[PDB]
């Protein structure tokens, strides 16, 4: 049909508006961050009706809308995978989008070139809708690579400081050391399948696709960050708030997740692949959880909260229920934004300080904003009708159904506990308390470009999750026939987690000099993993560079075998040869030598 | 300047071989490249092996 | 940031610098403001004590072993106020602190619409030209003749002059431009 | 010393010409260079290139290839014939040795 | 770095507006051509096996 | 026809037309298998004397 | 092709016939014109090649590297304009004398039919190169440089001419379409791989292998701006155009004289991305990073597959332009501070927003961007290597990471960070120099738009 | 297009059969968005087919004549071999758009079949999998300098494989 396709295409059109006006000269005149706002409010209204559409009819159309080189039985060309994830993510993402554009319009104000702000939010939200939409490989590679740079302007945002920066490389670093298995999984479905859209791919599901899926598991623990590759999301929080929230908290943290759930058929068959994800996503979700116990900063334990639940979702892949982690995507999305929107406002409100030792009392001196983060924090723990359950509840239900790994089970069975306790001591350290924060108070929760985008976000946080799920169409059969220790297992232990906390920090109010532990610093550090890594293989490598590699071999050694000892032996014979004395008596001997040589050569040779 | 010049234009003057400094050089220069030599010569002969035989799975290798 | 450090060094500051930074990891210990209250109290007592000795061959122990067990309870992550180094918005404004030579490039077209500022900008230059050879001159006359000198910097003695080298302290962007 | 000249120290253009453009002092020169650049590098260049380069056709027999093919599967699987067959050539004008 | 962005896209408008014009006139009024098979005997010019206007005019001309 | 500074200006047209006219005589002097190549080899129009010149 | 080299010689007159003040107009607007005329040879429409004569032809590897000489050339000849101005006017015109010269040989070395053509231009294109690092490098190490760069190119060249003699000898013409038609399959025997040695470890200097690349880093160094856009662009390209030609009177050897070639390629394309990650001078940077991307074309001739001679000519062309860019982002800062050190000047994005916009894109382009025509020929290389071995994407992947990192490092610490405030002759930007990087993006976004041009022989 | 080339079974919908007493807004969006979008459109579209049938030009397809293939050329004459060569990389190029019609049929059937296509997208499975043998039987193992010299040797090698099988009784 045309309304949908039409729609489709119409979305990315309103998108690049916004940056054609930009490199015009109309940003003066009028007001682009509004102008900008406008076009996510019209592209989501627009997004609304291929998603009614799909809830409908569930008809996942191809588009391949053009044609951009034949390459020897290979047709690169531009193509849309417009399927259930892809809708569903492009309109939550523009949702969250518009709210951090409003956002955004309020933060970072005290910047003159918060126009280049906006039209970068937009450059990502566009590769993020590539990546999202595609039904080829190099699109979503187009799309992969768009959203890392973007993450590397984005966190350098300030290029003054030399820790964006720092983060920015280490993010970027960390991305392409995933992008190593996405080729990988490209060049072998390339050689192989002679193609690299999925309508090929499928028909490699019973091929023993090991190394390809080894890739995409090396590329999304790189994007969708996992333990072996972790440390650059946190570190992905120098830069802005609103930066954080949208990329790195929903989407440029999802991108690789998300290409996992878009290659589940290819994991039905593969167990390994299986087993790894439940046990690596199992070990992110107990290790960040642990880590964001004992952070001051609130902007670190949200990104150690996406990492975690991110974690789950990885371990929900674990298993052949991608379509769960698709729903906990969607439902993570507004929990996120909203909480770092919350954070934001609280920043900007005050100065630039963000750790929640000088927070103080924000229940009274902002009601507006603890509503919402209280809001946000108990539908992140599994509130049983908040749009975290809709996920997490099946999620935990189908983790204790399955039969796959018990440490796996225990440990983020822990990470849910734990994911109760640090709401808990957000809640208590920056809500709850006594002020700590400086005298001179200069709040004002009070702008239309704030209150009504976390408005939004808590109707989302709200209703959207009962909405999905009751108008998805059903997949990923739930198993529901188990013991009450099993259905309320999330519920009893996030209860039990928020009663720890309270407790614990309790604790600290009456007068008893605390420790340190050798624990409580492999939590406030991060495993010692930065600190030791981020310090020896760039060592390593950096040294072996420059000596075994420049002054070693170019400098010295390929100098001395090949130019030099050309020059030396030349010259040398040069100095043997013509360092004669002008006498005849010793030319005419060496002319008689010669007669003698010619003489018996010849009576030799004859 | 004199950073420059010492990590540029100053080294081979004072570039004296040593052992140490030779054996170091040979196994850096001559050593990765033998262990990818002997690598990449094992897969493909045993990729032709296969090949010959009649064998390898390339039910869909078109462009190669 | 403003003034320059000396080589020796005293014994007086390092204990002063140590009673300053173990009060702020207390801080960041006692995160409550009566904890912290009481257990500073208690560490002024733990210096108070000792703080009559006479024996710079037992302070000295005494710093050491103050500084060690500081060490071996330094938080991991202490308070950091932003604006400061190691912190948040530490350099965040460094991109926007633009120096005062990038508007002698500017065209006759932005200079004009803002003129007043450059009719005084051009005095100031002008003052700056006139200051600067009785400034170096200055500085020339009152070398420390046995060789050793600090970045003190003398100041202006007579009237019309100017305290030297100022044109990097007085000029310097602002810190929220 | 050797008489030789000491550095002339660093020129600055826009003192003199604040419209200097990066081409020569003259200030009608350099007018005169870049609207040469401009011109006959953008304009012509890069726009009629564009187009010549577009409005070639069956740049090295791309469209005419789909259409053989399209003529040649509709006659080959309308005749029963196999669809490209496994030897370009036939085996009736080619001789094999024995043994 | 706002003189040249100016020059620039004016110089690269004035042959671009005349020429996409252009295109799109020929596009409307003198469109693409229409396939036909060989009238039994007629040996058709080089030109007559290619599509667009402006491409056969090329060719017509200057091939 | 004052100080003619601009003259010049015909060197490299000069050069254009006598490179195409040059390319014309080469194409002159390769004029075998004109209409003999098994390929084309079409019996000429009613009008024609040459196939491609 | 008389039609692009005639016009091409014209210039020179209109060099030396012209006004001291209408000459860099008239000779730049004009070798535009050229470069214009220089795509009549991209209408094919068809699979067989065009000859034009005995001498000349063009094909689909001939064409885009002639019309990349054809365009560079005006390119060359503003960047050439801010230095030497101050020079006498027949110093200028000599200048403008030795660019053209380069244009007219290159086109005839990408146009030639027979090898010896090839070779007698080949080595012709030596003296302007010579004389442009000689007399107007700024240092004087560009002597010890220019010696190198020479006599590197000779000692490789001169077994080639003594392998093309023989080749002349055994089957009598030495022309490509006939040695393509008349390849007699070889004896597989010391005398024959002696032969494939000769034939190929001429082009091998130029390109460079890690084994042999030291000249390149002493002239991209000290060649003044033009030399190094050249010496980065086409003369590197015109090894790798050579090999493609002259492999094929070599099969069945390069199934086993390739393994060592392609294994110092790749283990040496990582050593030298590693050198480029920590090196004081940007202008080596620049050259150590041409290393590492040629050694990928080198090992892809190598192979010979379709996939990658494709992926070897986009690499080619890419690679060509933006380096091209680089060098003229670094003189940039150059024709100010006078220094080379990267870290001297390490706070921009203040004064030149623009131009560090220019500098992204550039380093963009030089790491795997996708939509890119870089990134197309470094996937299909990696593609064809894999299908080779599965092996080679371990180092491939290496290469990919150490190569994000030294451009975006150079990125950061010459734009990002604090401001030098000591330097008062920051001056804002010239139209010219803008116009410059405008050029060299321009065309790569172009043929992203259209890569059915770019790619070779064998697509 | 052709449907023979490109076949599309035909698109059976269900007839809508509502039980709610309550609207639809995809419905009442269509019929806004038709009576707004496609009527000018189509107006327009309509008034750019009268103009092209004013003046209506056509355009052909250039058969390409069989010529003597290189098993009926001689060693060394170039000509024969030039024009050989030249119809062999014809029918490559061709060889590959066919494999390209097929992979785009096999796309688009595994696209509309959907869920349901291992065991009803088996009929352009297997006809993309004999090509794909063809085609790896003609043209694969050859390199960048394919020619119909290399495809001729292989082919020999192939047969002559196939005469020492058939040998064995
Ligand atoms: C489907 C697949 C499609 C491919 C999608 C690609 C995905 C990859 C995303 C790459 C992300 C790169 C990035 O981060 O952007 C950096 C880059 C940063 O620029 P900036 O720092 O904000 O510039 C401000 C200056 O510093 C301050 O100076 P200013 O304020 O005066 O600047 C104003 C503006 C002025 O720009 C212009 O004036 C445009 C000049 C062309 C004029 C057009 C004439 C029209 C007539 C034609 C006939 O910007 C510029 O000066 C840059 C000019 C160069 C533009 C290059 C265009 C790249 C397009 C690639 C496609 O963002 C851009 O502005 C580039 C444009 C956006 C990229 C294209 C987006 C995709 C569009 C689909 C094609
Ligand atoms: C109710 C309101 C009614 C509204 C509709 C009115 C109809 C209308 O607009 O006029 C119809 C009229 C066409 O009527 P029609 O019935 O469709 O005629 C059939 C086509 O013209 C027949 O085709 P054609 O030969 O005329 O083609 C014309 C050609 C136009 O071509 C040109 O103009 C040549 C360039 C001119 C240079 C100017 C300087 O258009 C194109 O093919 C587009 C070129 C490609 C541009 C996009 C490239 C994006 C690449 C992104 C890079 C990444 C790739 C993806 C990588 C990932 C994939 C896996 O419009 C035009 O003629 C289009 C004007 C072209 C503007 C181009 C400007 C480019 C800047
Ligand atoms: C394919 C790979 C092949 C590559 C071949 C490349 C050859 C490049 C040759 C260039 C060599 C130049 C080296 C000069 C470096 C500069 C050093 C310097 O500053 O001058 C000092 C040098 C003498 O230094 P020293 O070794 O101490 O000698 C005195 C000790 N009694 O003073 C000098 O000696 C000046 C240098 C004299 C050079 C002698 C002649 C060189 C001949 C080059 C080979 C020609 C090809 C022959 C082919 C057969
Ligand atoms: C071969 C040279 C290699 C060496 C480099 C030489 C550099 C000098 C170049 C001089 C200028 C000539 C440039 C030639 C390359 C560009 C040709 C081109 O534009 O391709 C046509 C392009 C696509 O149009 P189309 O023909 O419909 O699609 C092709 C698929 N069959 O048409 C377009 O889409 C153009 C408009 C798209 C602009 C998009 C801008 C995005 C922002
Ligand atoms: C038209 C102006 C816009 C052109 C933009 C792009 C042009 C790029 C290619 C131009 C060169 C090709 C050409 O124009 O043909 C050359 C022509 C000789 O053609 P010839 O084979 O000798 O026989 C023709 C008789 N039917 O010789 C000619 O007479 C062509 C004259 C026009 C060349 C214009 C290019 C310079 C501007």
């Amino acid at each position: 049909m045309n309304i949908f396709t039409t729609s489709i295409l119409l979305i990315f059109i309103l998108l690049l508006s916004p940056i054609l006006i930009s490199m015009s000269n109309l940003i003066k005149h009028i007001n682009f961050p509004l102008y900008t706002t406008t076009s996510i409010k019209f592209s989501f209204i627009i997004s609304l009706l291929p998603l009614l559409m799909f809830f409908h009819n569930n008809m996942e159309y191809m588009i391949t809308t053009w044609h951009w080189v034949t390459m020897n039985s290979m047709e690169l060309k531009m193509s849309f995978k417009t399927d259930f994830f892809s809708i569903l993510f492009t309109s939550v993402a523009l949702f969250v989008t518009w709210s951090i554009m409003q956002f955004s319009s309020w933060y970072m104000h005290s910047d003159p070139n918060i126009n280049r702000f906006i039209k970068y939010l937009t450059l990502f939200l566009i590769t993020m809708l590539i990546l999202t939409s595609a039904n080829n490989m190099f699109q979503l590679f187009i799309g992969w690579e768009g959203v890392g740079i973007m993450s590397f302007l984005l966190i350098g945002w300030w290029y003054g400081r030399t820790d964006a920066n720092t983060a920015a490389l280490q993010a970027i670093l960390y991305n392409r050391i995933g992008d190593i298995g996405f080729i990988l999984a490209m060049v072998w479905f390339s050689l192989n399948m002679n193609s690299w859209e999925l309508q090929q791919i499928m028909f490699s599901n019973n091929n023993d696709n090991l190394i390809p899926l080894m890739g995409l598991l090396i590329a999304a623990t790189g994007k969708s960050a996992q333990f072996g590759l972790h440390p650059w999301l946190p570190s992905a929080m120098e830069g802005p708030t609103p930066v954080s929230a949208l990329l790195h908290s929903s989407t440029m943290v999802v991108a690789g997740i998300f290409l996992l759930v878009r290659f589940h058929p290819l994991t039905t068959n593969n167990n390994f692949i299986l087993t790894t994800m439940l046990c690596l996503g199992a070990l992110t979700t107990l290790f960040t959880a642990i880590c964001a116990l004992t952070q001051n900063d609130i902007k670190k334990i949200i990104a150690f909260s996406t990492s975690s639940q991110l974690g789950l979702m990885m371990v929900t892949l674990g298993m052949n229920q991608p379509h769960l982690a698709f729903l906990h995507i969607c439902t993570h999305a507004f929990f996120k934004a909203m909480l770092f929107m919350c954070s934001g406002s609280i920043i900007h409100s005050l100065a630039d300080e963000q750790d929640i030792r000088k927070m103080g009392n924000i229940t009274k001196i902002m009601p507006f904003t603890s509503s919402c983060l209280v809001i946000g924090s108990l539908a992140l723990t599994g509130m049983p009708f908040l749009t975290g359950f809709y996920s997490k509840d099946l999620i935990i239900e189908a983790i204790n159904t399955c039969n796959t790994n018990a440490w796996a089970l225990l440990i983020t069975l822990i990470a849910t506990s734990m994911t109760a306790m640090y709401s808990m001591r957000i809640i208590y350290f920056v809500t709850m308390t006594k002020p700590r924060f400086p005298p001179l108070i200069s709040i004002n929760e009070n702008d239309p470009d704030l209150m009504n985008p976390i408005k939004r976000l808590a109707f989302g946080s709200i209703f959207a999750g009962f909405v999905i799920s009751y108008n998805i169409p059903p997949t990923s059969i739930p198993v529901l026939t188990m013991p009450w220790f099993l259905k309320t297992t999330a519920l009893i232990i996030s209860v039990l987690g928020f009663l720890i906390a309270l407790e614990l920090n309790n604790l600290t109010m009456k007068l008893s000099m605390n420790k340190a532990n050798p624990y409580s610093s492999f939590s406030t550090l991060l495993g010692f993993f930065p600190s030791i890594i981020h310090r020896i293989t760039p060592m390593k490598s950096l040294n072996l560079s420059l000596k075994t590699s420049l002054t070693l071999l170019d400098l010295i050694w390929l100098e001395k075998t090949i130019p030099k000892s050309t020059s030396t032996l030349h010259t040398n014979m040069t100095t043997l040869t013509t360092n004669q004395k002008g006498l005849i008596k010793l030319y005419f001997m060496s002319f008689l030598i010669n007669i003698i040589l010619i003489i018996i050569l010849y009576s030799i040779n004859l | 300047i004199r950073w420059t010049y010492a990590r540029s234009a100053n080294i081979y003057p004072n570039f004296r071989p040593t052992p140490k400094n030779s054996l170091l050089g040979a196994v850096a220069g001559f050593g990765p490249l033998i262990f990818w030599y002997y690598v990449f010569k094992t897969d493909r002969d045993r990729k032709e092996r296969l090949i010959q035989e009649g064998k390898l799975d390339r039910k869909f290798n078109i462009s190669y | 940031a403003f003034c320059a450090p000396p080589a020796y060094l005293t014994h007086q500051q390092k204990v002063l610098r140590l009673y300053k930074r173990a009060l702020r990891h207390l801080e960041s210990w006692c995160i409550h403001r009566d904890k912290y209250r009481y257990f500073a109290c208690l560490m002024r007592a733990r210096f108070e004590e000792h703080k009559n000795e006479k024996d710079m061959m037992r302070a000295t122990q005494l710093l050491r072993e103050a500084e060690e067990e500081f060490w071996q309870n330094q938080h991991p992550q202490p308070y950091i106020f932003p604006d400061s180094p190691g912190g948040t918005s530490f350099e965040r404004y460094e991109c926007y602190k633009v120096p005062e030579w990038c508007l002698d490039y500017w065209h006759p077209s932005e200079k004009a619409m803002y003129p007043d500022y450059f009719s005084k900008r051009e005095q100031w230059k002008k003052l700056r030209m006139e200051s600067w050879d009785r400034e170096v001159k200055q500085l020339q006359e009152e070398t420390s003749p046995d060789g050793i000198m600090t970045e003190a910097l003398p100041p202006a003695r007579r009237e019309g002059d100017l305290p030297p080298l100022w044109w990097h302290i007085v000029t310097r962007p602002r810190e929220r431009p | 010393q050797w008489q030789e000249d000491p550095e002339p120290e660093d020129e600055n253009v826009y003192a003199k010409n604040p419209d200097f453009h990066g081409y020569d002092s003259d200030p009608v020169v350099d007018v005169w260079n870049m609207r040469a650049v401009f011109f006959f590098g953008f304009s012509i260049v890069l726009v009629f290139g564009t187009t010549f380069v577009a409005y070639v056709p069956d740049y090295r027999m791309q469209e005419w290839a789909r259409r053989e093919a399209e003529r040649l599967v509709k006659y080959r699987e309308v005749n029963g014939l196999p669809i490209m067959e496994s030897n370009y050539f036939d085996p009736s004008k080619i001789q094999l040795p024995e043994d | 770095d706002a003189r040249f962005l100016r020059l620039m896209k004016f110089y690269l408008m004035l042959t671009g507006i005349p020429v996409i014009i252009g295109i799109t006139l020929v596009n409307i009024f003198i469109g693409e051509a229409e396939l036909a098979e060989i009238p039994e005997g007629y040996i058709p010019e080089h030109w007559e096996y290619y599509k667009h206007p402006i491409s056969r005019w090329i060719a017509r001309n200057f091939y | 026809q004052l100080l003619r500074e601009h003259w010049v200006h015909i060197l490299v047209p000069a050069g254009f037309v006598f490179g195409c006219y040059l390319d014309r005589k080469d194409d002159e002097k390769l004029t075998a298998f004109r209409n003999k190549s098994m390929l084309f080899q079409r019996e000429l129009r009613p009008n024609e004397e040459v196939t491609w010149k | 092709m008389l039609k692009i080299i005639l016009p091409s010689l014209m210039l020179l007159p209109l060099t030396w016939l012209s006004s001291p003040k209408k000459t860099w107009t008239n000779v730049t607007s004009y070798s535009f014109l050229i470069s214009l005329t220089s795509l009549t040879l991209l209408w094919q429409t068809d699979e067989n090649y065009k000859n034009f004569s005995n001498m000349f032809s063009s094909d689909p590897l001939s064409t885009p590297l002639i019309i990349l000489t054809a365009w560079l050339l005006p390119l060359m000849l503003m960047a050439s304009q801010n230095h030497l101005k101050k020079d006498n006017n027949v110093l200028q015109k000599l200048y403008i004398s030795m660019l053209i010269s380069l244009q007219i040989l290159l086109i005839m070395t990408f146009s030639a039919t027979e090898l010896i053509m090839f070779y007698i231009l080949f080595e012709a294109t030596l003296i302007p190169t010579l004389i442009i690092i000689t007399r107007w490098g700024n240092q004087t190490e560009r002597l010890n440089a220019g010696i190198y760069f020479l006599f590197y190119t000779l000692i490789g060249s001169i077994p080639l001419l003594i392998a093309l003699i023989l080749i002349q000898n055994h089957v009598g013409t030495l022309n490509l379409m006939i040695l393509s038609f008349t390849t007699h399959t070889l004896d597989a025997s010391w005398s024959n791989n002696l032969l494939w040695l000769a034939c190929m470890m001429a082009f091998l200097i130029k390109m460079p292998l890690y084994g042999v690349h030291l000249w390149l880093p002493k002239a991209h160094v000290e060649a003044p701006i033009a030399g190094s856009m050249i010496l980065a662009a086409i003369l590197l390209k015109l090894g790798s155009y050579g090999m493609i030609r002259i492999s094929i009177i070599l099969d069945p050897l390069t199934k086993y004289m390739a393994y060592p070639f392609i294994l110092l390629s790749l283990w040496g394309m990582i050593m030298t991305s590693s050198i480029c990650l920590r090196q004081t001078d940007l202008k080596s940077l620049i050259a150590y990073s041409s290393v590492s991307h040629m050694a990928l074309v080198i090992a892809s001739i190598m192979i010979q597959t379709p996939w990658s001679f494709m992926g070897a000519t986009m690499l080619m062309i890419a690679h060509g332009l933006t380096s091209s860019l680089l060098f003229c982002l670094a003189n940039s800062n150059y024709e100010r501070i006078h220094s080379r050190t990267m870290i001297m000047a390490r706070g921009l994005q203040m004064v030149f927003p623009l131009m560090a916009t220019w500098w992204l894109m550039a380093s963009l382009a030089n790491l795997a961007l996708p939509p890119s025509i870089n990134l197309m020929g470094e996937l299909f290389i990696t593609m064809s290597l894999f299908s080779w071995s599965n092996f080679t994407i371990i180092l491939m992947g290496i290469n990919i990471i150490i190569t994000g990192m030294y451009s975006m490092y150079m990125i950061i610490t010459t734009q990002r960070g604090k401001l030098t405030n000591h330097m008062i002759n920051l001056q804002p930007s010239h139209t010219r120099e803008l116009t410059l990087m405008a050029l060299h993006m321009i065309p790569l976004i172009l043929l992203t738009t259209s890569p059915k041009l770019i790619t070779g022989l064998t697509m | 297009w052709d449907k023979d080339v490109y076949p599309e079974p035909p698109s059976r919908t269900p007839a809508p059969s509502p039980q709610t007493s309550l609207p639809n807004p995809i419905t009442y969006l269509t019929k806004a968005y038709d009576l707004v979008v496609d009527w000018p459109v189509t107006l327009v579209r309509e008034f750019i087919e009268r103009q092209h049938a004013k003046n209506r030009t056509y355009y052909y397809h250039r058969q390409y004549r069989r010529v003597p293939d290189i098993t009926e050329c001689k060693e060394g004459d170039v000509l024969c071999i030039y024009e050989a060569e030249m119809q062999w990389r014809r029918d490559f190029k061709v060889d590959q758009e066919i494999m390209n019609i097929i992979q785009e049929r096999l796309k688009a059937c595994q696209q509309r079949e959907g869920e349901n296509y291992q065991q009803n997208c088996a009929k352009e499975l297997e006809q993309f999998t004999k090509v794909t043998k063809a085609y790896q039987d003609r043209y694969l193992d050859l390199g960048a300098y394919y020619s119909a010299r290399k495809c001729l040797a292989k082919q020999k090698q192939r047969m002559l494989e196939e005469r020492k099988a058939a040998r064995q009784e």
